[PDB]
């Protein structure tokens, strides 16, 4: 499903948390509209200063300018013929909807 | 089957003399939120400050 | 020349609503939304919580 | 060497604190211009911008 | 009987005169539209039920 949620406001918790729980175990799609964001773009080197909880995104309210960080990868080294192999995955949900 | 969009009075108007701004200003109304009397002195005491 | 009238703010009715509410579904807690939607519609959810 | 990325951001030198204008976020924000009236604006408002 | 005589006494003797109270005026873009669509402008800061 490509879910849009155009107005976050009176959305319950439960359902927040499940659309989020959808977006994971169903590989949901959630484009929310009503987010006014000011992304700062960090370079590698420095990582990513600010944690958010999917439960922040969705409860953000709805006139507040929320501030989300971005990285730019491309100035990233190779890994070493040594660096042991990662049985892991690194994840991602938030994405931004235009440049 | 319109097209919606502004149009400036310079595109229709060769009196230059008269017409002294352009889209731009509208385009900039549009970000901002519909405004009460009283917001709007507001506006105006505070860059007066 | 005539003491008419009293003169009120925020008037109360002749009437209003009072909710029973049944405490063993009855969350505690009180109902919040965002700030401004709340100083709105935030008494009312309360009431038909 | 070494640069990765060079953006083109307003000068924070000549928008100063002194015309209101924070730039620290990357776009300006001015505290007390179109603010709900009866009520504290509250922090990052999008309406700064 | 005579709880509803005092009742329209005290109707009848309503004399109270609106002023207007104390009232904010949200900007708007914080109001979600459902919200935005009932709103007209200012309400009283002791908005009630409904």
């Amino acid at each position: 499903v490509h879910m849009t949620i155009n107005e976050r406001a009176g959305m319950s918790k439960l359902v927040a948390d499940n659309i989020i729980a959808s977006v994971i175990k169903s590989n949901w799609v959630v484009d929310i509209l009503d987010i006014e964001y000011t992304a700062e773009v960090m370079t590698p080197s420095e990582g990513y200063t600010q944690h958010v909880d999917a439960e922040s995104i969705m409860t953000a309210p709805k006139g507040k300018l929320f501030h989300l960080q971005f990285m730019d990868g491309l100035l990233r080294p190779e890994p070493s013929a040594f660096d042991p192999p990662a049985s892991g995955e690194d994840m991602r949900l938030i994405y931004p909807l235009q440049p | 089957r319109y097209h919606e969009s502004v149009l400036e009075i310079a595109d229709i108007f060769d009196q230059a003399d008269f017409i002294q701004t352009s889209d731009a200003v509208r385009q900039l109304r549009a970000l901002m939120p519909t405004l009460s009397t009283s917001q709007i002195r507001h506006a105006i005491e505070r860059i007066a400050q | 020349l005539s003491d008419d009238f009293k003169q009120i703010s925020d008037p109360k009715g002749y009437l209003t609503y009072s909710v029973k509410y049944e405490d063993q579904f009855t969350k505690k807690d009180k109902l919040r939304a965002s700030e401004a939607d709340d100083r709105i519609v935030g008494p009312t959810v309360n009431l038909f919580k | 060497y070494g640069a990765a990325v060079v953006n083109i951001d307003l000068n924070r030198d000549f928008f100063d604190t002194a015309t209101g204008i924070d730039l620290t976020k990357g776009i300006p924000l001015v505290q007390d211009l179109l603010v709900p009236i009866g009520v504290t604006a509250g922090a990052e408002q999008s309406a700064e911008y | 009987v005579s709880g509803l005589l005092m009742v329209l006494f005290k109707v009848m003797t309503d004399n109270r005169l609106v002023i207007v109270g104390e009232t904010t005026t949200p900007m708007s873009n914080t109001l979600s539209t459902v919200v935005n669509n009932v709103l007209r402008t200012t309400y009283h800061n002791n908005v009630g039920v409904n």
